[PDB]
RNA sequence: AGAGACCGAUAGCGCACAAGUAGAGUGAUCGAAAGAUGAAAAGCACUUUGAAAAGAGGGUUAAAUAGCACGUGAAAUUGUU
RNA sequence: GUGAAGCCAGAGGAAACUCUGGUGGAGGCUCGCAGCGGUUCUGACGUGCAAAUCGAUCGUCAAAUCUGAGCAUGGGGGCGAA
RNA sequence: GCGUGAGCCCGGGUCGAACGGCCUCUAGUGCAGAUCUUGGUGGUAGUAGCAAAUACUUCAAUGAGAACUUGAAGGACCGAAGUGGGGAAAGGUUCCAUGUGAACAGCGGUUGGACAUGGGUUAGUCGAUCCUAAGCCAUAGGGAAGUUCCGUUUCAAAGGGGCACUCGUGCCCCGUGUGGCGAAAGGGAAGCCGGUUAAUAUUCCGGCACCUGGAUGUGGGUUUUGCGCGGCAACGCAACUGAACGCGGAGACGACGGCGGGGGCCCCGGGCAGAGUUCUCUUUUCUUCUUAACGGUCUAUCACCCUGGAAACAGUUUGUCUGGAGAUAGGGUUUAAUGGCCGGAAGAGCCCGACACUUCUGUCGGGUCCGGUGCGCUCUCGACGUCCCUUGAAAAUCCGCGGGAGGGAAUAAUUCUCACGCCAGGUCGUACUCAUAACCGCAGCAGGUCCCCAAGGUGAACAGCCUCUGGUUGAUAGAACAAUGUAGAUAAGGGAAGUCGGCAAAAUAGAUCCGUAACUUCGGGAAAAGGAUUGGCUCUAAGGGUUGGACAACCAACUUAGAACUGGUACGGACAGGGGGAAUCUGACUGUCUAAUUAAAACAUAGCAUU
RNA sequence: AUUAACGAGAUUCCCACUGUCCCUAUCUACUAUCUAGCGAAACCACAGCCAAGGGAACGGGCUUGGCAAAAUCAGCGGGGAA
RNA sequence: AAACUUUCAACAACGGAUCUCUUGGUUCUGGCAUCGAUGAAGAACGCAGCGAAAUGCGAUAAGUAAUGUGAAUUGCAGAAAAUCAUCGAAUCUUUGAACGCACAUUGCGCCCGCCGGUAUUCCGGCGGGCAUGCCUGUUCGAGCGUCAU
């Protein structure tokens, strides 16, 4: 048989990601001294759209406490911040929305953006458009943090991690239907070269493992092993049930 | 045209104003050295080389 | 009504191979490849145009004397005069609300 | 495909190699097909004994490799003929 | 095209060079085999690989 | 460098020759055909017919039915008698 | 060609929102030329003009439209609206 | 002649240098086949055929020879998405002149992209060169037995600025970076007109310019404890210091819609000069009447400034929108020439007219104008607007500013982006074709191959049809008109009885006005179904701008409506141009695929669901 | 399962329409045709009139009969198990 | 009876077999050990009085020096050896392991020196240089890695 579409995907060569048109990556600042002991402002310049990114993008300048320079960041526009906001990120930042605290200075109960999974690694969690991190609690002697996720899984960071207080912006991108071939093509065509997708079962036996056959058929169970082997990995992976989702789910 | 300039300073006494060249199909240079109005191409062709 | 030709070796219409239309003395009708039009200049604060200053390609400001580049005030370039008067007031005010502000702290805070 | 397919054939994949003179040298991959430019080792194979006499030695000039067997068999001597003019 | 290289061009005119036919006085000499140039190429006949 | 119970131009190396050439292929690569007048060019002066190519005379040679489509000159196939 | 939002005016009514003239210029809308394609004649041709062409008739024609150059993916590999 | 035979010997002819018998030895040793290999040659056979792209004819010259050479004349086609004029790729001399036997130009050939002999491509301004893009290759390192793979800033001690001596070498500051290749359509310093050759020209010649770099002058400006002045302001003026360090702008960006300005083209009127027609008519029909780069000067929407303070809200676009965050209005500033005038520049070009002449020399006269129009075509600019779960490059380079480091002779220079002036600008390409013959399809192949410019009429219209400029008249010819054909049509009466099947063909068709069902996702169906009108001529009305004094006069196109008359009862008179309806199966739709037998119900799709 | 709209998808019927047909006829151009010039290819054991018989059970050849007269042109599609 | 077809013969065509030849192959045997950063093999472009190719050569270009021989070369022309052999001295364009960085460009640089244009800085001409890995040495350095004053 042939090498299947999943796995020519991994080369890279026609697969890989469209990067002309981003400008920066959204990251929080280096995790520096001031805002580590106190606070530094940032004043947003300008509020930008990013290709491939449903949520916009903060173009913030900051002063450099070492050099005259001035430095621009690209941070996860919050919904709610505007162009000419002074917003704050350090240790002891007012708690407004947009400003950039370690969930340690935060209350339980509030929602963040742009969490770091460490401290210094400028963000990870919660980037998405409508999505937040919320602060289930904090261990202050184990110096640690309860996060509550958007797929609505439990982690606990360190509380020296970072997030930006608010929800990002971008509201209910996915509330209205695409309703064509060409809205759908024009959202995957700054994205990736996944689109359009031909099923398993139209293909031929050499092409796919759900190939061919007389009727368009998979012909043996769709779920498939965790442990398969590369090239049988087409369906439903480790599924722990399938069927349509009838009730709430014991899993979180 | 620097190096044809000097030559043919050096080799007849001639001073141009400008030098154009060109390459022809058969790889060879050529060369129009255009001469100072006070000197006459004819008497320089006729004297130094051997053209009528 | 006699047709035109490209004059140079470039034969698509590909935004740098412009050419306008024109008739000579000798009487027949000609392309003359022109150049694109020059640019305003804009605020580098609120991004509209400047007022007093030749739109021109880059390049050909350099050739041109200083005050037709700029006008006599500060931030003369650059700032559309609303904006430099913006700073001016802002910064005046600034100033003036962190001096008072300094000596209600020292008055308030450090009376004892 | 064929005689209309045909028609569009005003590219070129291989242009003029600086090494070898052949018309081999990939245009984009800026490698001769022939004789590896630029790959310091000249492309040679062994299963192709036609291809490696087409440009084994002794099919070019052998402009300075000619001389040498005179030279040895007169012992790699220097100097002139004893009674020689200069 | 009217667009060439410098190696380009000199190829071309050493082909240009090579494109004429054998000296009559070759023919006269003794020993002589050559009857005409069998090298001879022409633009509408043999294309050169530039 | 010397030899052969070898081959003798469809043979012998692909190549006895301006052969790894001419030519083909984008390319890697593929890759031919093609030797012999005569001892000596002595390679046909000159006349004539023809627009010319050529022909007919004439000449060279031991020989031109050895005339650069050249030693000999088979068969297939063809013309005349 | 059709004529989506938005807008102007006038008629009703009590309200609220009904109606009627206009304006406007949206749509993987539509007729149709070039381009692109290739349905039928199962036409021509079928030792062809052509190792896939020719004619008529057809599909689409403002956007999942057509196309150049540069560049990338190389054989059990690639690429595939399959 | 001998031998049963394979064969052997001899006679005659041709021919020109070696060869044979006998006994042994030796082998690449015996051909009718193998769709055998190579080469050569037949019948077929003077046969199939040389029939797409409308088409040739007369006279003359040339020549041995002319349908396919040339001149003139006529008749035609391409008909501005050209058979026109130029380019990109590709070709490479096919370009030009002269000559020409054979071969090639599937007929001929005096002709040729053929053959032969000689020529032809001129750049500081056009490109390459410079920059970066997708991407590729180094480096530091790390893998790999290795050819080499990754790596492109990554676990690297990776650089650039100034001052000082007789003399290069003495120091002092900054540092986070620290490669190359990659576009003849992206970015980008600068050249126009006229003339000229057989063949090149934005390259040559003449005139008139520009840019970049480097040098130092003259004038001008500014100052002398210092680095201009004016304007309320928007800003202006010929300059009018300014290190590091930093900030900003430009380069620099999508698609589409209507509107407005400008250039060019088209059209109309008058005049000038020439030409055509002129039985008759036509103050007639056609052509010419031009103005470059570079500059000076005056303007040109949007915006911005000043006064002022708006509801009885006002201003205002085709559309919108705008205003106590300051509208209308009044007055200004300013970005924006492909606008007017002037220089260039009439001296050019062009058009007429008249006098020289083997040539050498042409010479000399004149003239080269004024208006109008527009849903016109094309390019460009501007202000608005729509769409996006799509928001539509980078870098080199250039400029401005914040800052204030250094430096700056009351009788002398003056760290000047002002005027004028001086010097220089290397290298490679440049011919020609770009296609029914210059490229690729074995070829001079009805195929394929990326662009620019784009006239008149009809008409909604780069539809079809006809024409102008320009280009061709090139595709083997002559004669005849049998069958069968290919292509184009017409048929009485019937009207699908043909056939697997209405395949093929016919019928319908533009515009205006009426009228339009079931069903429906309320959007459609729909041009449903159907019906009427359409020419010519003579009139009438309406739809605008300007000025006077509610009318008059002047100016200007077209679009619509009404009436009479009239003929062939005809009029979208050619061309152009939907047949329609009642249902069933099926895929929702738009879209895609088996290049060269399958375009579909297959694939895709949005939506839904699962992991 | 249904389904408006859409379809060079498959199917049945109706109106219109017509040479699809009854049942064919006629016209035009270009061929074919004849000429000048030029000029292939496929194919080919040898060849080329039949009837019957036998035969490898369908002969051009064999056996027995019929018969049987140069050299040819345009068509033609029975045979050559072309 | 001609023509046509066929058969036979002579001559003439077509074609290149046969015979004879061979400055070529093929095989065996013997001797020898000599490429290259002092730039190889290979490639490109040029060079002759009249050459396209082959052969030879490299702007000193169908070759220069030197030695030996001793009168040619030859198709023509020309001149006062030779397209001779040998070969120890030289030249040796652009390239190529290919080396300033590149190269699909006859592209873009830097250093030293000289000669001109007013010139340490810009321009032009000329000459010589600028690759990488590693070894030895030299010199200048870095590190609280470390030793004494
Ligand atoms: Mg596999
Ligand atoms: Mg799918
Ligand atoms: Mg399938
Ligand atoms: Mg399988
Ligand atoms: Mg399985
Ligand atoms: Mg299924
Ligand atoms: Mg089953
Ligand atoms: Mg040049
Ligand atoms: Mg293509
Ligand atoms: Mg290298
Ligand atoms: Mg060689
Ligand atoms: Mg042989
Ligand atoms: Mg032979
Ligand atoms: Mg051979
Ligand atoms: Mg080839
Ligand atoms: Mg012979
Ligand atoms: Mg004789
Ligand atoms: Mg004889
Ligand atoms: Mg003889
Ligand atoms: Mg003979
Ligand atoms: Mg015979
Ligand atoms: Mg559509
Ligand atoms: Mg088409
Ligand atoms: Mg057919
Ligand atoms: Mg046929
Ligand atoms: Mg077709
Ligand atoms: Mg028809
Ligand atoms: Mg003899
Ligand atoms: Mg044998
Ligand atoms: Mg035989
Ligand atoms: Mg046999
Ligand atoms: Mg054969
Ligand atoms: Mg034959
Ligand atoms: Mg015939
Ligand atoms: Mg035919
Ligand atoms: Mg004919
Ligand atoms: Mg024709
Ligand atoms: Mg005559
Ligand atoms: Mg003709
Ligand atoms: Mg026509
Ligand atoms: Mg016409
Ligand atoms: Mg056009
Ligand atoms: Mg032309
Ligand atoms: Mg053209
Ligand atoms: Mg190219
Ligand atoms: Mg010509
Ligand atoms: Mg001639
Ligand atoms: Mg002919
Ligand atoms: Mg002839
Ligand atoms: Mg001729
Ligand atoms: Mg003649
Ligand atoms: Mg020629
Ligand atoms: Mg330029
Ligand atoms: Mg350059
Ligand atoms: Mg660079
Ligand atoms: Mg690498
Ligand atoms: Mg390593
Ligand atoms: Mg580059
Ligand atoms: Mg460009
Ligand atoms: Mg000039
Ligand atoms: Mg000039
Ligand atoms: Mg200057
Ligand atoms: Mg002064
Ligand atoms: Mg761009
Ligand atoms: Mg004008
Ligand atoms: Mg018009
Ligand atoms: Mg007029
Ligand atoms: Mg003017
Ligand atoms: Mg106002
Ligand atoms: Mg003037
Ligand atoms: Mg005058
Ligand atoms: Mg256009
Ligand atoms: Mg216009
Ligand atoms: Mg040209
Ligand atoms: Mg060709
Ligand atoms: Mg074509
Ligand atoms: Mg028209
Ligand atoms: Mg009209
Ligand atoms: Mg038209
Ligand atoms: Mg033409
Ligand atoms: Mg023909
Ligand atoms: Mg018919
Ligand atoms: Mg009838
Ligand atoms: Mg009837
Ligand atoms: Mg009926
Ligand atoms: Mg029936
Ligand atoms: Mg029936
Ligand atoms: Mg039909
Ligand atoms: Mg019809
Ligand atoms: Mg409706
Ligand atoms: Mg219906
Ligand atoms: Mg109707
Ligand atoms: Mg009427
Ligand atoms: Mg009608
Ligand atoms: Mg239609
Ligand atoms: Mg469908
Ligand atoms: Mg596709
Ligand atoms: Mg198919
Ligand atoms: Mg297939
Ligand atoms: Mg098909
Ligand atoms: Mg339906
Ligand atoms: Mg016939
Ligand atoms: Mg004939
Ligand atoms: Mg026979
Ligand atoms: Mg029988
Ligand atoms: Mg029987
Ligand atoms: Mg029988
Ligand atoms: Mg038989
Ligand atoms: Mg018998
Ligand atoms: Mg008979
Ligand atoms: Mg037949
Ligand atoms: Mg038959
Ligand atoms: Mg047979
Ligand atoms: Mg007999
Ligand atoms: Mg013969
Ligand atoms: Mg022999
Ligand atoms: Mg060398
Ligand atoms: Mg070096
Ligand atoms: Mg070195
Ligand atoms: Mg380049
Ligand atoms: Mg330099
Ligand atoms: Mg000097
Ligand atoms: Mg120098
Ligand atoms: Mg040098
Ligand atoms: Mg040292
Ligand atoms: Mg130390």
């Amino acid at each position: 048989g042939r090498v299947i579409r999943n796995q020519r995907k991994g080369r890279g060569s026609v697969f890989t990601a469209h990067t002309r048109l981003r400008k920066a990556p959204a990251k929080f600042r280096p995790l520096d001294y001031a805002e580590r002991h106190g606070y530094i402002r940032g004043i947003v310049k300008e509020i930008i759209h990013d290709p491939g990114r449903g949520a916009p993008l903060a173009r913030v300048v900051f002063r450099s406490p070492y050099k005259y320079k001035q430095i621009t960041e690209t941070f996860i526009a919050n919904e709610g911040m505007y162009t000419g906001q002074f917003i704050y990120a350090g240790k002891n930042a007012a708690l407004t929305v947009g400003n950039i605290l370690p969930l340690s200075s935060v209350p339980e109960g509030t929602v963040v953006s742009n969490v770091e999974e460490k401290p210094g690694d400028r963000g990870a969690l919660g980037r998405t458009s409508g999505n937040y991190v919320t602060v289930v609690g904090h261990n202050p002697d184990e110096g640690k943090t309860r996060i509550k996720l958007p797929s609505g899984a439990k982690k606990v960071v360190p509380s020296s991690s970072r997030g930006m207080i608010g929800i990002v912006a971008g509201g209910g991108r996915t509330d209205k239907p695409l309703l064509k071939a060409s809205r759908a093509k024009h959202k995957f065509a700054v994205k990736r070269n996944r689109w359009p997708k031909t099923r398993g079962v139209a293909m031929n036996p050499v092409d796919h493992p759900h190939g061919g056959g007389n009727h368009q058929h998979i012909g043996k169970a769709s779920t498939i092993s965790r442990y398969a082997a590369q090239g049988q990995k087409a369906g439903l992976i480790a599924a722990r049930r399938t069927g349509l989702l009838r009730g709430t789910q014991k899993t979180k | 045209k620097a190096q044809i300039k000097q030559a043919l300073k050096k080799l007849y006494d001639i001073d141009t104003v400008k030098i154009n060249t060109l390459i022809r199909p058969d790889g060879t240079k050529k060369a129009f050295a255009r001469l100072t109005p006070d000197v006459d191409a004819l008497d320089i062709a006729a004297t130094k080389l051997g053209l009528v | 009504p006699t047709r035109v030709t490209y004059r140079r070796r470039n034969p698509y219409n590909t935004t740098s191979n412009r050419t306008r239309v024109i008739k000579t003395p000798g009487g027949q009708l000609r392309v003359l490849h022109i150049k694109k039009r020059g640019t305003a200049p804009k605020c580098g604060d609120c991004g509209i145009k400047l007022p007093g200053i030749p739109a021109l390609r880059p390049r050909e400001y350099a050739t041109i004397s200083k005050p037709k580049k700029t006008v006599q005030r500060a931030y003369g370039g650059s700032r559309c005069g609303n904006c430099v008067r913006d700073r001016i007031i802002r910064a005046f005010l600034i100033e003036e609300q962190k001096i008072v502000k300094k000596v209600l702290k020292e008055q308030s805070q450090a009376e004892k | 495909k064929g005689t209309s397919s045909f028609g569009k054939r005003h590219n070129k994949t291989h242009g003029l190699c600086r090494r070898c003179g052949r018309r081999s040298l990939h245009n984009q991959k800026k490698v001769c097909a022939s004789c590896g430019y630029p790959a310091a080792k000249t492309r040679k194979y062994n299963w192709s004994e036609k291809a490696k006499r087409r440009k084994v030695t002794g099919t070019g000039r052998m402009r300075y490799l000619s001389t040498v067997p005179r030279r040895f068999k007169n012992g790699f001597r220097t100097g002139v003929p004893k009674g020689a003019r200069g | 095209p009217s667009h060439k290289t410098f190696r380009i061009k000199q190829k071309l005119a050493k082909a240009q060079k090579q494109n004429r036919p054998i000296p009559q006085w070759i023919r006269l000499r003794t020993g002589n085999t050559i009857r005409y140039n069998a090298k001879r190429r022409h633009w509408r006949k043999t294309r050169l690989g530039l």
